[PDB]
């Protein structure tokens, strides 16, 4: 038997903005949020819009709605988020 | 030259005694002009000796009188200048390796201070002396041995390392900041400070991620005197490192808060506590690409944190590093003799050992997945320290590599360490700094010339060669050959052309 | 890209000892025509990868290819004006009140300082780009707070003043 205590690692984190993607989700921007993804049935798939920050940012609005609730940050750039579009 | 003075000083007080007051200055130029000017080769030649003699009241007067010539000066100026050079060269040159970046740092600031203190009070700290004594300074401390290396970067990182670094020797903070204040003015005359700043950007992450740092003030404290050395830009990548050292406690902080406020109990079972830096400004690399398997009870808490940084942080891959990566491991299999601090390289293979006893290399290969190298060199690290016990006729490396535990094992330490790779500094990423830096060299020249290109369009070879060398000298030397080869990549990647007319005019693509 | 340059290299060699030296744009231009012009869609989408990611290697490749192309750059024009930008604010911002002119002239100046240094040594100082960086730049000096007004030239008053007020440290 060997028992592990401590696994103090290192961890690098470069950024992975990929095109036209919910940096929340992890997926495309017109889809349904991860969310709403699941009981798509109860989800009528048009409250997902697309939130613009004032960086010209895309997030879903229910993605940056649980963001809102915890930091007033947007999390793609450190500023506070501002909404311009719907 | 006591004569000189005296009768001069005579002069003064009978001119000002007896004539007009607007002629004082007539009076003495033409007393001095047809005295120590006509006479000039005389005390330009007696000039090397009397600087080298370091005779102090007659330097003095030899400086006056030089001051007081229009065209006196400046040989004074390379004679001391080519002292202060020979004097450092015999006081640096014949230093040993047992000790050479304390002792070389400190005969330099001995230097400097000596020759400081002299220029200050017996030679009315003139800044033509003081510059002649930064240049030759610049040329002893740079004293590159014919076309093989340059010692002095590395020496000067090497000893910010070992004087930072959490030693049992003994020195106290306040002492540290001093030596580190006195140190900065030997740093500002390297003319290599790319290879100084790449080498301890590498010591500070080994200081960093193994906790050898004796306080985090005395690193931001080195850092801001780097800045205000040289820049922001030099040390953007430092304080990146620093900064996210520091926040690595609210990170781990906030992790522990998200994993207690799970809806369900997650049980990680090991006193996690993460590390995560920025990739794009520190000196790691994933160079082993080597695919490595986390085991199980470690692979629950890896699950676990990146779900909590694709929650708690967006658009961030968290590309996982392991050769960095260590831990204590428990061994309570042999009747816990103690705790063995293990990088997680080793404490797969001991995972493995876990398993079963008996194991084979293809099995250690199908349970870590990972290269041959680094399975042989885990694997000699724990028959080094004495782990494990090679089963096979030979202690080697083979093909089958047989082997089980050794069960011999009853060292007396209750925490006892067996990685020692702290140190390291293997030549071959030594070799790999310096193409770093060269490739880094390789950039900035090539922005240096795509931007007068573009400002002028029409240079010849050697207007490009001074300009280079006047624009890039706060960083490095560059040479011809560097420049040639920058300049023939861009020929290659069809962005610079040389003239029709003549090969020494460059054009536009 | 790679494999487009060794191509595209390649047939301005081969039409030169094969053809009239009159027909050496035609043939270069309509090689373009089938192999960059036409894709367009493809080489658009994964400009985004390139930029972000600062690979310095792809990014000169695409350049020489993208301005053969009437219509090439200008995507990748509004690619590193949304990097730059984005790259801007993670400088100027997360920074500690006790010294805040000078990180931030500092950060704007590094973000400006690297990017100039990656225009020339990959794009050339195209006059297209630089106009690129330029606006990205007034976007994030003069990014402002949410009700707020912006505090790019107070901050800078503050600079230039603590620059060149009697300190004594250096
Ligand atoms: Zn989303
Ligand atoms: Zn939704
Ligand atoms: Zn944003």
């Amino acid at each position: 038997r060997f028992e592990v205590k401590k696994w103090n690692a290192v961890a690098l984190w470069a950024w992975d903005i990929v095109v036209d993607n919910c940096a929340i989700c992890r997926n495309h921007i017109m889809d349904l949020c991860i969310e709403c993804q699941a009981n798509q049935a109860s989800a009528t798939s048009e409250e997902c819009t697309v939130a613009w920050g004032v960086c010209n940012h895309a997030f879903h609005f229910h993605c940056i709605s649980r963001w809102l609730k915890t930091r007033q940050v947007c999390p793609l750039d450190n500023r506070e988020w501002e909404f311009q579009k719907y | 030259m006591e004569k000189v003075l005296g009768r001069l000083k005579d002069e003064e007080i009978r001119c000002r005694k007896y004539l007009h007051p607007s002629s004082y200055t007539k009076v003495i130029h033409e007393c001095q002009q047809r005295m120590v000017a006509d006479h000039l080769q005389f005390l330009h030649a007696e000039c090397h000796n009397i600087i080298r003699q370091e005779k102090k009241n007659d330097m003095a007067n030899m400086y006056v009188l030089l001051r007081a010539v229009s065209t006196g000066l400046p040989h004074m100026i390379q004679e001391l200048q080519n002292h202060i050079h020979d004097e450092g060269l015999r006081a640096t040159s014949n230093l040993t390796q047992e000790n050479m970046p304390t002792l070389f740092v400190e005969s330099v600031l001995e230097v400097h201070g000596k020759f400081v203190q002299l220029i200050n009070t017996v030679l009315n700290g003139d800044q033509h002396f003081m510059s002649a004594l930064d240049k030759a300074l610049t040329s002893v401390v740079n004293y590159r041995e014919p076309k093989s290396v340059c010692k002095a970067p590395e020496l000067l990182a090497k000893y910010c390392d070992n004087l930072l670094k959490k030693s049992a020797k003994g020195m106290t903070e306040n002492e540290v900041e001093d030596r580190l204040t006195s140190f900065i003015t030997v740093f500002k005359y390297i003319d290599d400070k790319d290879v100084f700043q790449k080498f301890y950007a590498r010591m500070l992450a080994k200081r960093l991620i193994h906790g050898l740092s004796m306080s985090m003030d005395s690193e931001e404290a080195m850092i801001n005197k780097l800045k205000q050395a040289c820049g922001y830009e030099f040390t953007s990548k430092l304080h990146r490192m620093y900064t996210d050292m520091s926040v690595s406690a609210d990170l781990n902080n906030k992790f522990n808060n998200f994993i207690k406020n799970q809806d369900t109990v997650i049980d990680l079972g090991i006193s996690f506590q993460i590390y995560v830096l920025q990739a794009g400004a520190w000196p790691l690399t994933q160079a082993p690409s080597s695919t490595f398997a986390i085991p199980q009870e470690l692979e629950k808490s890896v699950q676990m944190f990146e779900l909590f940084y694709s929650q708690h942080f967006s658009g961030r891959k968290l590309t996982w590093l392991h050769y960095l990566c260590t831990g204590e491991v428990k061994m309570n299999y042999l009747g816990k003799p103690y705790v063995a601090m293990v990088t997680t390289y080793q404490m797969a293979v001991l995972l493995a050992f876990n398993n079963s006893e008996t194991v084979s290399y293809k099995e250690l290969q199908d349970s870590t997945q990972m290269n041959e190298k680094e399975l042989t060199k885990t694997i000699k690290s724990l028959l080094d320290v004495k782990m494990i016990n090679h089963d096979s006729e030979k202690e080697d490396i083979d093909a089958e590599s047989s082997f089980s535990l050794n069960m011999n094992f009853s060292s007396k330490r209750t925490k006892f360490k067996i990685t020692t790779s702290m140190q390291k500094d293997t030549p071959q990423e030594m070799e790999q700094t310096r193409s770093a830096v060269d490739e880094d060299r390789k950039m900035y020249l090539q922005a240096a010339i795509v931007r007068i290109m573009k400002a002028r369009k029409v240079l010849r070879h050697n207007a490009l060669i001074q300009e280079v060398i006047s624009q890039s000298r706060a960083r490095f030397n560059p040479s011809i050959s560097m420049i040639k080869k920058c300049i023939e990549v861009l020929i290659d990647k069809q962005y610079i052309e040389r003239s029709q007319a003549s090969a020494d005019e460059y054009s536009y693509v």
